């Protein structure tokens, strides 16, 4: 329930731009940038994620195993 | 009854009719009775003489015809009769090449497998005499270290007939693995190196697998493409699995109570 | 004594003591119920110096294998460099140009998920033992 409301505040902001850019109320300047560093902010994979993450899943799961 | 012992064999066999009439001879013999008990009976031993004989004739005839499921049918049966569970069996001196046709046939399509656990019906025919199980075996020996050339040059040695049908099947899936190392990705050579990895100055090879395949002789060069793959690997997207491969440790542990 | 007699020839490149081996302790064999070994392991008195070879050496010319496995022709050593491979004896592989048998990649078993799966085989059998073993403790 920590990522049900993931996508509940997600279908807030989903609905918010799909009746703002469909073309029915005055569009805010404001909201509009603002959303728009947050899609530039979102991590991607790479090598170095790549090496980096069995690096330390490994080194948790030893102490598990 | 007693149905053409030696009509169309002995001297030639273009035939088909006798072949039916084989068909027919087929239908005399496993009408008579059977041959499933095998109790004791030397009488009615006297028939499984003509009916192994009889297919040792079919089978003679199966590989004279050019015919790829009947020759294992035939065979089959002819080792289930040497499948005689009450063996008294006055040896028909026929059995060691004809084991040596599917001991070859067998080796011909690949089935090294099988090959060698047929091997263990024999004590000492491998070794001390019996050129016709010597030859598959000994050959089997040369496709083993690196030896191919010696399986295309001792082709020019056969006791029996020629085993023709056999081993032309037999050298051609030998050409597909030296095709399939010289397919890699390793991108031309040029003639000379079809005639030393794949055979023969200037064949007809050379134009079939100009047609078959690509390997088209330009300017004194084939060019053979890349077989290389691409590899698109992240190998962090086994997330799901390996987020799922976690689950099963808590309940395991839980879920017992 | 037959055995490690056997190996002894085995780990040689010789065949003139090998053959000898079989003269000798044919009948042991023959009893053992292995007649099957002269068909079989005369394969491997090649397979095992060359797997020694490409253990050893990492990149190493075609030209001087055949003397080193005294093959006698430096042309059949890309075949039988080529059946160790295609049959998977070493990972390695040819440069058909030069003589090259250049061998892997840099050893990279931890950083690439290979730890994670024996680790996985230690927790499927191990608690897979503690499961077992509540249910069969407890029968009053």
């Amino acid at each position: 329930h920590g990522l049900k409301g993931l996508n509940s505040k997600l279908l807030d902001i989903r609905s918010y731009l799909e009746k703002v850019a469909t073309g029915k109320l005055p569009i805010n300047h404001q909201i509009i940038y603002q959303l728009q560093d947050v899609f530039n902010l979102l991590p991607d994979v790479s090598l170095q994620e790549f090496v980096k993450a069995f690096y330390l899943k490994t080194n948790d799961q030893m102490v598990v195993v | 009854m007693y149905e053409q012992l030696k009509g169309e064999w002995n001297r030639k066999s273009p035939n088909l009719s006798k072949c039916g009439e084989e068909l027919g001879r087929l239908k005399l013999v496993l009408l008579e009775l059977n041959f499933l008990p095998t109790t004791g009976t030397k009488l009615t031993k006297q028939q499984l003489i003509l009916a192994r004989d009889i297919l040792e004739i079919g089978a003679q005839w199966s590989i004279l015809r050019k015919d790829i499921p009947s020759f294992e049918r035939y065979m089959a049966q002819l080792k289930c009769y040497y499948f005689d569970y009450k063996e008294q069996l006055p040896e028909s001196a026929y059995m060691h090449q004809l084991l040596g046709l599917n001991l070859l046939f067998l080796l011909s399509q690949n089935r090294v497998a099988e090959f060698h656990t047929e091997l263990e019906r024999l004590p000492a025919k491998d070794i001390q005499t019996n050129v016709y199980i010597k030859h598959p075996v000994s050959l089997e020996q040369y496709l083993m270290e690196g030896s191919y050339n010696k399986v295309f040059l001792a082709k020019g040695n056969i006791p029996a007939e020629s085993y023709t049908f056999f081993i032309d099947i037999l050298l051609d899936t030998i050409r597909d693995e030296i095709a399939g190392c010289i397919e890699k990705a390793y991108e031309k050579i040029l003639f000379t190196e079809a005639t030393r990895i794949l055979f023969f100055n200037t064949p007809k090879k050379m134009t079939d697998y100009a047609k078959k395949r690509g390997w088209v002789l330009g300017p004194n060069n084939y060019y053979s493409f890349a077989s290389q793959q691409q590899k698109p690997e992240d190998t962090t997207i086994p997330s799901t699995e390996l987020a799922k491969q976690v689950i099963e440790y808590a309940r395991q542990l839980e879920m017992i109570v | 004594m037959p055995y490690f007699l056997l190996t002894q020839a085995v780990r040689t490149g010789n065949l003139a003591k090998f053959n000898q081996v079989l003269d000798q302790f044919g009948e042991k064999f023959q009893a053992d119920g292995t007649y099957t070994l002269i068909i079989r392991l005369r394969h491997n008195v090649i397979k095992t110096g060359v797997r020694m070879i490409s253990l050893s050496y990492s990149r190493i010319s075609l030209a001087d294998i055949a003397q080193k496995l005294q093959l006698d022709s430096p042309e059949d050593a890309e075949f039988i460099v080529a059946k160790a491979i295609r049959d998977g004896v070493i990972e390695a592989s040819i440069n058909h140009e030069k003589g090259y048998v250049q061998s892997k990649e840099m050893i990279d078993i931890y950083s690439t998920r290979e730890p994670q799966l024996a680790f996985h085989q230690r927790i499927s059998f191990c608690l897979d033992i503690h499961n077992m073993s509540v249910k069969a403790m407890r029968f009053p």
